[PDB]
């Protein structure tokens, strides 16, 4: 299938630089214009930059000025965005988009979008998340449905990803949106409802991934 | 520039209703308006391009119209999986600016929350902080009040709440209430209770545990 | 006899941006191809049952090809990409419009990109205006100088008529007859 995947996101202090990449597969990358689109937490989509198939046409939105530089390597099927003099308002999740209309016509739409990469500009520090099990008590489950989860506390920046049983368990999972604590860090809980009968026989593991800090933590959630 | 103004900013409709979203341009963009759908935490997906051309794979219930200004996106029969945010984006002139967005919500029959309380782990207590989590799962309507009681003492200010976006499958909400105490303060008490009120509940639902048990 | 067979029974039609016009004058009009009609028929300013009793100075036969969703624009007081940028009819248009589905003629399995249509134009077309210019359309603030890129696109695009498309995207051959010494009786 057609596919785009962004990379290079992470923490960067104000004024410093960061380089984003976009790897393409499943289509003729050399024939289509590519775009960068970002989204402020809570706000709407904002177009950043685009580039023609042969790089003869290159654009930037006004909030880019002379700080960012878009480029592409058709031999490597890769799109790039060099971000310099980053500011706090550049904090957003950056999408890489392929243009529907073939060749030099970028007036139709972006059919294919990547999952995006998160960029956070802050004069803070890359803190890793602590993962604690949310186990049910001995006498506290009043139903044929039990609840368990994992507290993912004190990380920076966004985002973190939580999967259950390495992605095999998806039904009934609720990964709550993060909250900004007074300390300045983010914290969220990921829960899942499972048959109460499965507590004694089955194993439940939450898999937390924090790419900016390269943190990967597995935590088995067992009854107390 | 080409400012894109969407109306409404938010709407609430039920499954099967006919939803129409309006998108206006600061100047004429001919017929190159595009519609996109974005789920919370997911990437946007193309629905309509060139004002009226349906993208391959998009259900036929989506349809776009308009020319010059006042473009309209129409969902003939709203389904549970259409809960998202719909953006319009002009492609006549760079920058390919987007609209402010129109968040579509779905309503459903009242569903009382299932309540679960979680004590802090021994691992977290070793580090000086205790977090007590109360889960309100798969409920509608969204309104709920969580009151923390520690040895029958109502807490205040030491709790934070987080609510999921309305589920795309059952149109319900989930809510987490986290009570944050110091390890010293946590170990001074035995009883930790979470009391939940909801318009679907005739009486408040209290889930509690005894520390160390 | 007025050459009406050459317009309707033509093997190849023109694109909507370069619509062909056949000037018909000094002839006896055997109204039979439009007199009775998978044939759409829209008349403006005149009745067909009275056409045999009227003499005109000149009768113009405009022929081109569009898709099904664009036939509604071939009419007086209509807006759209076809009406504003390809073929416009005046508000006091005196004549009839004929259109029929030609999916069995102008649609190939691999796509028939031969038929074209004008996308971008700086202003709207006057009634009965034909613009065959292929200059790179300037949409932005920088000049184009014949360069196809960002904000400098080709003003013409292809229809890509495939038989597996919906009725709204299938080719429709349109014949617009305008009724202007009176010699066409």
């Amino acid at each position: 299938q057609v596919q785009l995947v962004e990379s290079g996101g992470g923490l960067v202090q104000p004024g410093r630089s960061l380089r984003l990449s976009c790897a393409a597969s499943g289509f003729t990358f050399d024939d289509y214009a590519m775009h960068w689109v970002r989204q402020v937490p809570g706000k709407g989509l904002e177009w950043v930059s685009g580039i023609s198939w042969n790089s003869g046409s290159i654009v930037y939105a006004d909030f880019v000025k002379g700080r960012f530089t878009i480029a592409r390597d058709n031999a490597k099927n890769s799109l790039f965005l060099q971000m310099n003099s980053l500011r706090a308002e550049d904090t957003a999740l950056y999408y890489c988009a392929k243009s529907t209309a073939l060749r030099h016509q970028y007036y139709y739409g972006m059919d294919v979008w990547g999952q995006g990469t998160t960029v956070t500009v802050s004069s803070a520090s890359t803190k890793g998340p602590s993962v604690f099990p949310l186990a049910p008590s001995s006498k506290s489950t009043s139903g044929g449905t039990a609840a368990l989860g994992c507290l993912v506390k004190d990380y920076f920046p966004e985002p973190v990803t939580v999967s259950w049983n390495s992605g095999a368990l998806t039904s009934g999972v609720h990964t709550f949106p993060a909250v900004l604590q007074s300390s300045g860090l983010y914290s969220l809980s990921s829960v899942v409802t499972v048959p109460s009968s499965s507590l004694g026989t089955q194993t439940y593991i939450c898999n937390v991934n924090h790419k900016p800090s390269n943190t990967k933590v597995d935590k088995r959630v067992e009854p107390k | 520039a080409i400012q894109m103004t969407q109306s409404p900013s938010s709407l609430s409709a039920s499954v099967g209703d006919r939803v129409t979203i309006t998108c206006r341009t600061s100047q004429t963009i001919s017929s190159y308006l595009n519609w996109y759908q974005q789920k919370p935490g997911k990437a946007p997906k193309l629905l309509i391009y060139d004002a009226s051309s349906l993208q391959s794979g998009v259900p036929s219930r989506f349809s776009g119209s308009g020319y010059g200004t006042d473009f309209t996106l129409t969902i003939s029969s709203l389904q549970p999986e259409d809960f998202a945010t719909y953006f319009c984006q002009q492609s006549y002139n760079t920058p390919y600016a987007f609209g402010q967005g129109t968040k579509v919500e779905i309503k459903r029959t009242v569903a009382a929350p299932s309540v679960f309380i979680f004590p802090p782990s021994d691992e977290q207590l070793k580090s000086g902080t205790a977090s007590v989590v109360c889960l309100l799962n798969n409920f509608y309507p969204r309104e709920a009040k969580v009151q923390w009681k520690v040895d029958n003492a109502l807490q205040s200010g030491n709790s934070q709440e987080s609510v999921t976006e309305q589920d795309s499958k059952d149109s319900t909400y989930s809510l987490s209430s986290t009570l944050t105490l110091s390890k010293a303060d946590y170990e001074k008490h035995k009883v930790y209770a979470c009391e939940v009120t909801h318009q679907g509940l005739s009486s408040p639902v209290t889930k509690s545990f005894n520390r160390g048990e | 006899l007025c050459p009406f067979d050459e317009v309707f029974n033509a093997t190849r039609f023109a694109s909507v941006y370069a619509w062909n016009r056949k000037r018909i004058s000094n002839c006896v009009a055997d109204y039979s191809v439009l007199y009775n009609l998978f044939f759409t028929f829209k008349c403006y300013g005149v009745s067909p049952t009275k056409l045999n009793d009227l003499c005109f100075t000149n009768v113009y036969a405009d022929s081109f090809v569009i898709r099904g969703d664009e036939v509604r624009q071939i009419a007086p007081g209509q807006t759209g990409n076809i009406a504003d940028y390809n073929y416009k009819l005046p508000d006091d248009f005196t004549g009839c419009v004929i259109a029929w589905n030609s999916n069995k003629l102008d649609s190939k399995v691999s796509g028939n990109y031969n038929y074209l249509y004008r996308l971008f134009r700086k202003s709207n077309l006057k009634p009965f205006e034909r613009d065959i210019s292929t200059e790179i359309y300037q949409a932005g603030n920088k000049p184009c100088n014949g360069v196809a890129g960002f904000n400098c696109y080709f003003p013409l695009r292809s229809y890509s008529f495939r038989p597996t498309y919906g009725v709204g995207h299938q080719p429709y051959r349109v014949v617009v007859l305008s009724f202007e010494p009176a010699t066409v009786c």
